[PDB]
């Protein structure tokens, strides 16, 4: 018996591809753009070990985005809390996420 | 006064793509007499009670009006407005609805669960609940989900007629809809839509736009409110640019014995990483004493220095652990400021250089 | 540190002396000038800096108001007291080469942050 | 086998969502790993395999020997 | 027509704006004052105005200041 009542009861499926569609859904329009960047950066050379601290502050003397140097901050802490932007400085970051469904992204985002 | 009313201040401004949705979950469960369950997402700021809110105060046994169907009919619809976070337990939400319900002059009953809910709702009439922020009715996985499985059970099954319309915050699924947040040309029709009623607008139609593109609802009433207090406290374009302004200037606030104690503390964390209030008071005196220049301080005086830099907003101090062979509890001294403007501020005096 | 080269050792003090009545052969001095032991120091120094780069900063040309402060460090290591009455430094500045009008703007200064 | 398993999900032409997949080139792809991950779920319940971290999900272990 | 066009114009900017700059009104009100003696591209204007930000007084779409 392939038992499928006792199936829903455990977390068959199991960092989250749809559930990170719906963040930057609600978040705002400059919020996006922000998001935006970081991934074609990213995935530009998956071998580029990521964006780093002040190399995502140049990306901001091209295009008006963010305020100053000091917000930075700001905007640092609300990705980490959904799980898309990790940290790991040997500041260099990159997300655990392969490129095979992070061009699908970049579409919906779009 | 024109300046009373201002600062005071069924289809809402900016939002006739969402009210249209969600009549159109009523159409279908009040005429066809159906159970089911609404989920409503989206960041605080959208207008989510305030657009449920209204929908009640139009167009709707104590709390009993008459909704109008688009064909053209009559019901009975029973519409209460319950939260869960001015509730006393999660478990004890089933009593809540129950006494909102039922009329006072009946016998009270008491309510545990689903099969003392359910059976109450079985003779009758179309329930309507609101549960304002259903996020909040977790357990802080088997556990913590219970209230709203539960829930959404009771809003599902036949035979009765009972449907949920909750808003959180960010086959039997709910219907999920994104409140979108409000962008420059959407937060400038809700306050016009808002002040129609004032007979002379003082605002100017250029004032408007920079704030609400510079808030991209709740963050532009606290704007434009403090415009109004501004301008009647000194007695236009450039009121609104005075209220993104009043609400490198932490580093000149400070005096100069205070700039050189921070240098040492951003010194220290550098060549040590973790860094303790101990660790760093040894490494701010050898460091003075190679320049002999001031006095030095002992290390009853030095806690006061770092006390302002922590109520400015400029060193974080917090209760930590070590990592080496003595792990014991310890006050460890951390920052959170930027090393662009901490480069540029001391520069200026030329006074100070191995300081930095 | 990274470049930990060897230790002090009393041999390398013997070789500067070699190195510097060589150079004074060369001359036909028969006594060692103080050229010479600057000359036979500077190959030393040039076989020890091998290792690092040729990226040399040095700046020392500010305002001239720290060469006043290194007047009052003075008086604060023979007694240490920070009134306001200084009827002593003033003896001092003159001496220097300094004038009375810039003296004033810069005890006024230290005043404000009580130094 | 991959004609078989194209040839069976087609045979219900009353689930029109079962057509709908059956139609993209990652078809046989998607079949085989909902089958293999209710067949890892259910070997786990029985005491077969073992898993490593909570947090993880990418190594099993073996505890189940035939004839001993 | 870079090494002193985009100096001596850039100090107009600061001026310009009665602050608010927005980049959908340079393409109709400077494309006939500022553009038409200098022609220059669309895509590299963009860059020379968002490089204003280095010199701390000159700060989406909008240049404030
Ligand atoms: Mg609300």
């Amino acid at each position: 018996e392939p038992s499928t009542v006792e199936s829903t009861f455990q977390d068959v499926m199991k960092s989250g591809a749809e559930g990170a569609k719906y963040v930057l859904q609600s978040l705002t329009v400059n919020s996006k753009k922000m998001y935006k960047l970081l991934i074609e950066t990213q995935m530009q050379n998956m071998q580029r070990t990521g964006v780093e601290l002040k190399l995502f502050n140049h990306l901001c003397a091209a295009d008006f985005i963010a305020s100053n140097e000091i917000a930075l901050r700001s905007m640092l802490r609300e990705f980490i809390e959904h799980k898309m932007a990790n940290i790991t400085k040997n500041e260099i970051i990159w997300v655990p996420y392969t490129y095979a469904e992070l061009e699908k992204l970049l579409k919906t985002v779009l | 006064s024109i300046f009373l009313r201002t600062k005071a201040l069924g289809a809402l401004p900016a939002r006739t793509a969402e009210y249209e949705q969600v009549m159109n979950f009523l159409a279908k469960a009040i005429s066809e007499h159906r159970s089911d369950s609404l989920y409503i997402t989206g960041p605080p700021g959208t207008g989510k009670t305030a657009q449920l809110d209204m929908i009640i105060r139009q167009k709707f046994l104590q709390n009993l009006s008459w909704f109008e169907l688009p064909d053209g009919r009559l019901e009975s619809v029973a519409v209460t407005s319950i939260n869960c976070i001015s509730l006393g337990e999660p478990s004890s939400i089933f009593q809540k609805i129950f006494d909102s319900f039922q009329d006072l002059n009946g016998p009270t009953l008491q309510i545990k669960n689903m099969q003392h809910l359910q059976k109450f709702l079985e003779p009758y009439t179309t329930f309507v609940v609101v549960l304002d922020e259903m996020d909040r009715l977790l357990h802080a996985e088997t556990q913590s989900v219970r209230t709203i499985l539960e829930l959404f059970l009771l809003a599902k099954l036949p035979t009765v007629s009972f449907v949920l319309i909750g808003m959180a915050n960010s086959g039997l699924l709910p219907q999920t809809i994104v409140f979108q947040p409000y962008t420059a040309e959407q937060m400038y029709e809700i306050v016009i839509q808002k002040m129609s009623s004032l007979p002379t607008i003082i605002f100017q139609p250029m004032a408007i736009k920079f704030a609400a593109k510079k808030c991209a609802l709740r963050k532009l009433f606290d704007v434009l409110r403090g415009s109004i207090e501004i301008y009647e406290l000194e007695k236009g374009l450039n009121y609104i640019a005075k209220v993104f302004s009043k609400f490198r200037t932490r580093i000149a606030k400070l005096n100069i014995q205070q700039k050189l104690i921070l240098c040492t503390i951003i010194q220290s964390l550098k060549l040590n990483s973790d860094a303790t209030i101990d660790e760093s008071f040894d490494h701010y005196i050898k460091a003075i004493t190679k320049t002999d220049t001031l006095a030095p301080l002992q290390r009853n005086e030095f806690l006061e220095i770092c006390t302002i830099l922590e109520t400015c907003g400029l060193v974080s101090i917090k209760k930590t652990k070590c990592k080496g062979k003595t792990k014991r509890f310890v006050d460890k001294i951390d920052v959170d400021l930027d090393m662009r403007e901490f480069y540029d501020e001391m520069t200026k005096i030329s006074i100070l250089k191995p300081f930095l | 540190s990274k470049f930990s080269f060897g230790q002090a050792t009393p041999r390398t003090l013997l070789g500067i002396i070699r190195l510097s009545q060589a150079l004074a052969k060369l001359r036909l001095a028969d006594m060692v000038d103080i050229d010479d032991v600057e000359e036979a120091l500077r190959l030393v120094r040039v076989s020890k800096e091998s290792l690092y780069q040729e990226t040399n900063k040095s700046k020392e040309d500010e305002s001239p108001t720290t060469k006043i402060f290194t007047i009052i460090k003075k008086m604060l290591q023979e007694t240490g007291k920070n009134t306001l009455s200084y009827e002593n430094i003033v003896k001092t500045v003159r001496l220097r080469g300094f004038t009375m009008l810039q003296l004033s703007n810069c005890i006024q200064e230290y005043s404000y942050l009580n130094v | 086998p991959k004609e078989e398993i194209l040839n069976f999900i087609r045979k219900d032409p009353s689930n029109t969502k079962l057509l709908e997949l059956a139609e993209t080139p990652d078809a046989f792809d998607k079949v085989a790993l909902i089958l293999f991950m209710q067949a890892i779920f259910a070997f786990e319940n029985m005491g077969l395999i073992k898993f490593q971290s909570t947090k993880s999900y990418d190594l099993v272990e073996k505890c189940v020997w035939r004839g001993i | 027509i870079k090494s002193t066009p985009r100096r001596s114009t850039a100090s107009s900017v600061n001026a310009t704006p009665s602050r608010f700059q927005d980049d959908e009104q340079n393409a109709g009100e400077d494309d006939n004052d500022i553009m038409s003696p200098l022609p220059a591209d669309e895509e590299a204007e963009l860059q020379r105005r968002l490089q204003l930000g280095l010199r701390v007084s000159p700060r989406h779409l909008h240049a404030p200041e």
